[PDB]
RNA sequence: UCGCCCGGUGCCGUAGGGAAGCCGUUAAGCCCGCCGCCUGGGGAGUACGGCCGCAAGGCUGAAACUUAAAGGAAUUGGCG
RNA sequence: GCCGUGCCUCUGGCACGGCUUUUCCGGAGUGUAAAAAGCUCCGGGAAUAAGGGCUGGGCAAGGCCGGUGGCAGCCGCCGCGGUAAUACCGGCGGCCCGAGUGGUGGCCACUAUUAUUGGGCCUAAAGCGGCCGUAGCCGGGCCCGUAAGUCCCUGGCGAAA
């Protein structure tokens, strides 16, 4: 997904791993939801 | 030329030496600035400079580069300190940079100002740039470069009557040593005046690490130390 | 791989001058690296040297007299005018005879001092000072 | 592309506001009582000029490079700036006041024409003086060396008579 | 200033190399001879390199 | 990192290549070439413009602030958008009335953008009816149209 | 079991380099080569287009706007 | 405007005496295709002629007085204001340029923040997860030729501004 070590550090924000997951769900809505 | 003639002559009597040096220089054994230097001896007495080069105390031959204030955490407070930085030199061959701390800003000038003395060095003056061909003790004889922290420091001879371009503190230093005419190209942060004020010593200092021929001396004009006062 | 064996050279000598040794071996020998040690001693940074063969291509004993602060090459080659010196002088030396400036010009290698009196150019290879 | 502009014959300072410059000008400007900035940095302006050409023609050398030496020193010191047996290096050792004092204000005051230096400027102003059969009407005109020594008052000035009632305040000082 | 070589720069026994204001240099009568001044750079006693008295021959450290 | 990727001789093809390449890696190149200041800006790269204003505002300042500043919504006539414009001085809000003509100019901050604690304004009023404002704040003149 | 030469694998360390932590012939030293990538923090690895995969997904990849700091290596304290 | 002498806060302001006429008004020549400007001469008169922005640090200049009270307002950046403001608004002092002096937009330097001269890639932005190879760039020692690159001398050219 082409991602950067810079934004597993944590500090003022919440956990990478779980924004590459959300992020996905949207990926997915367009598509299906005529992404035609 | 007398006035700083009688502090050396008052100095000389009422100071009880406690090193070798300081027994040498009351003895009449050593009686000239410039010799010293090469040999490994220490300097740990600011009146064999009193003596020896007196006009080093005129309060135009003094500097004060920069004066700051900083601080230490303590369940009670702030803990504030001072930091002068000062550079001494007669405008000839010879030139001085120390640091020196204290609770007030007055005694911290006077350490400062203490400490410069015993941190001197003579350096070579000259003229090797393109334009101005002359031999007269003028400028940097040749190309040199020093560091300290993340400052670089160039200095480039240039031609007689052209300022001193280098930066604010640079001037200072450099015409406390004698110099009046150069050049300049730095690298790093020329932020912090303790670091680029040290580079610039540095240089100074270095000018005396290139090997050179004795055919090079009489054509670049190079003294070392005072040059006909 | 190796591509130049007189940057080598010349970078083994200012390696070596400089903690203090007094003798070297510049190990795959030309003849250009002869040539240019012998300009190299005409103007006093080395001593005296010797041509020895080992069946391959021959070394170089060489012995150094603490005389010089930097040597190195010129390595893009570039040419040089005969009136179009002092543009390179002012860029690697450090006043206005420091040391000299070796070029290849079409007699042989030489100093740029001694190409400015014939009046001809060619390609730079090195510089000592 | 665009055609030819004309250009300032000066140049101003870097920063505005260093205290020791403003020093050092704040003392020529009473000294000579020039009328404003932009008429000191002129001359600045002129011996800088000067001194950039001693800069190339010192390290340069060919056959042309020879002729445009020696035209420098030929007009240089026609203008009075070097004596006649000056070599090139001395170029580089001139400063500012050996410009200022060849303005036609200083030398009719060095020459005892005028009884203060804010009095030779009216004198020259108002048409009272003369350079060489001619009368000049502009202070900061740069007196040559072979005529520093033929001005007087104009042949129809009131100046020119010894029993003007101003003109016996101004030999009243010369003693 | 009255210059009759007012002065002259020490130079190490070794490599040459003279000598700058404030380095760790030393000097001492030659050893077994008594008739030479010998002077060691910083760089030349870190790295203990040799020296030999000009007079007689005694070698090194 | 070795030394420097083309430093030979008969490299200049690739030496000029690599340069044109990593020079849009820029900003104020990137934004000077393909002109993307035009085709968004409201005032069409002029350093003033005309507009009649609709409604008198006020805006909050920023944090570690306190205090109102007082603006207008100016309506172009080259264009036709709407903007939102600053009255510069003391009390000068009591001198533009609703179907005014008013001048605009930027407000003069970082990278051509707003200045201050008024963060999201990038432009101020100079002239009301052809009269200056500067003037009509401090005396010295007075207003026309009424 | 001891000594030496060549090639791998570890540690303490001179000169030197570095903002320091520290690297130091197994370089982050001084040189000669070639290729890949970087250009304040966010928006964003997103939108729009293309090529691959049975799908999940991979690879390429901007701008409107918004902000004065975001980052690094080490000090004195306060605290768990 | 200048000069002289006195008084005072002394860099400048005043009171007395004198002088000049660039500029200003009348007038005669010269000038111009005709005019006008300009230039040489007469007669009056110190008479007709100083603004703009700044005043907390960067950055030259005030710890002076009256207003306003986190409200009005200032602020390129950092930052001022809560009833004791050298930072806002007025008075009076002072500083920088001066027939000019400030505001908004654009390009260059600042910037070694585009790096051939001359930057970076362990921890700050950044080494492809690893390896094989086509084009292209870089390539070991000596001997004999050629003269394309390269260097020196010389004819014809690269308009005027
Ligand atoms: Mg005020
Ligand atoms: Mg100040
Ligand atoms: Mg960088
Ligand atoms: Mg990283
Ligand atoms: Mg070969
Ligand atoms: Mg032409
Ligand atoms: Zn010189
Ligand atoms: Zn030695
Ligand atoms: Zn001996």
């Amino acid at each position: 997904m082409k991602r950067r070590p810079r934004k597993w550090k944590k500090k003022g924000r919440m956990r990478w791993k779980w924004i590459k997951k959300r992020i996905r769900r949207l990926k997915r809505q367009r598509k299906k939801e005529r992404g035609l | 030329s007398q006035e700083w003639k009688e502090y050396a002559k008052r100095v000389l009597d009422e100071w009880q030496p406690k090193t070798k040096l300081g027994m040498l220089v009351k003895e009449g054994q050593i009686t000239d600035i410039h010799e010293i230097f090469r040999k490994g001896y220490q300097i740990k007495e600011p009146e064999i400079i009193d003596v020896l080069l007196p006009e080093v105390n005129a309060r135009e031959n003094q500097e004060i580069l920069d004066i700051a204030l900083t601080v230490r955490m303590t369940d009670s407070g702030r803990r504030v300190r001072f930091r002068v930085l000062a550079a001494v030199g007669n405008r000839d061959g010879y030139v001085g940079l120390g640091i020196g701390h204290g609770r007030e800003v007055g005694i911290a000038i006077r350490k400062a100002i203490n400490y410069a003395k015993l941190n001197i060095i003579e350096i070579k003056r000259g003229c090797g740039s393109w334009e101005c061909r002359c031999r007269r003790p003028h400028s940097v004889p040749f190309t040199v470069e020093g560091k300290e922290g993340s400052v670089r420091v160039k200095l480039i001879p240039g031609p007689r009557g052209l300022g001193l371009v280098i930066g604010d503190v640079g001037k200072k230093i450099l015409r406390l040593a004698g110099i009046q005419d150069v050049w300049s190209q730095t690298l790093g942060e020329t932020r912090t005046t303790v670091n680029f004020a040290k580079a610039v010593f540095n240089a100074l200092y270095n000018t005396n690490k290139v090997v050179v021929t004795p055919e090079m001396i009489e054509r670049y004009g190079i003294v070392v130390g005072r040059a006909m006062p | 791989t190796l591509l130049d064996p007189l940057a080598n050279a010349l970078s083994h000598i200012t390696n070596s001058e400089r903690v203090g040794k007094r003798e070297v071996y510049i190990k795959p020998a030309s003849k250009l690296i002869g040539e240019v040690l012998r300009v190299m001693q005409k103007y006093g940074y080395i001593g005296e040297f010797e041509f020895i063969d080992d069946g391959r291509a021959g070394v170089y004993r060489v012995q150094l007299l603490g005389k010089i602060n930097k040597a190195g090459a010129i390595k893009p080659r570039f040419p040089v005018k005969a009136r179009d010196y002092e543009r390179w002088e002012k860029r690697f030396l450090p006043a206005f005879e420091f040391g000299i400036l070796i070029v290849s010009t079409s007699q042989g290698v030489m100093s740029h001092k001694e190409a400015r009196e014939k009046g001809i150019g060619g390609r730079l290879i090195a510089y000592v000072y | 592309g665009d055609p030819k502009r004309q250009r300032k014959k000066y140049e101003t300072p870097p920063h505005p506001w260093i205290k020791e410059r403003l020093d050092r000008e704040r003392v020529l400007m009473d000294k000579y009582e020039l009328k404003n900035k932009k008429e000191l940095w002129k001359h600045e302006t002129q011996l800088k000029n000067f001194r950039r050409r001693a800069r190339r023609l010192l390290a340069a050398r060919g056959k042309q490079a020879e002729i445009e030496r020696e035209q420098l020193l030929a007009r240089l010191k026609r203008l009075g700036l070097l004596p006649e047996d000056a070599v090139l290096d001395d170029v580089l050792s001139l400063t500012i006041e050996d410009i200022l004092e060849r303005r036609l204000q200083t030398i009719v005051y060095k020459k005892g024409l005028a009884r203060t230096m804010r009095q030779a400027r009216q004198l020259i102003v108002h048409g009272h003086i003369e350079v060489n059969g001619q009368i000049i009407r502009s202070p900061s005109y740069l007196v040559l060396k072979e005529e520093e020594d033929t001005i007087t008052y104009a042949r129809t000035s009131p100046f020119a008579n010894p029993q003007h009632p101003e003109r016996m305040m101004i030999e009243k000082a010369k003693q | 200033e009255n210059v009759e070589l007012k002065f002259e720069i020490p130079v190490c026994t070794s490599c040459g190399r003279e000598i700058t204001p404030r380095e760790h240099a030393t000097h001492f009568v030659c050893p077994n001879c008594g008739e030479a001044i010998i002077w060691r750079c910083e760089t030349c006693r870190l790295l203990a390199k040799p020296y030999k008295c000009p007079k007689c021959g005694w070698e090194g450290p | 990192p070795g030394k420097k990727a083309p430093n030979g001789e008969f490299a200049g093809r690739k030496l000029k290549l690599k340069r044109k390449k990593f020079r849009w890696s820029d900003i104020r190149y990137k934004r000077r070439v393909l002109r993307l200041k035009e085709k968004s800006d409201p005032l069409e790269g002029a350093p003033q413009a005309r507009g009649i204003v609709l409604e008198k505002i006020a805006v909050e300042a920023k944090q570690p602030n306190s205090g109102m500043r007082k603006a207008v919504r100016v309506q172009l006539i080259k264009n036709g958008k709407v903007v939102t414009a600053f009255c510069p001085g003391d009390g000068a809000i009591k001198f533009i009335d609703e179907h005014d003509e008013v001048i605009i100019e930027g407000i003069g901050g970082p990278k051509g953008g707003s200045m201050g604690d008024i963060p999201g304004i990038r432009y101020k009023v100079v002239k009301v009816n052809r009269v200056s404002l500067k003037e009509l704040v401090k005396g010295r003149k007075e207003k026309p149209r009424r």
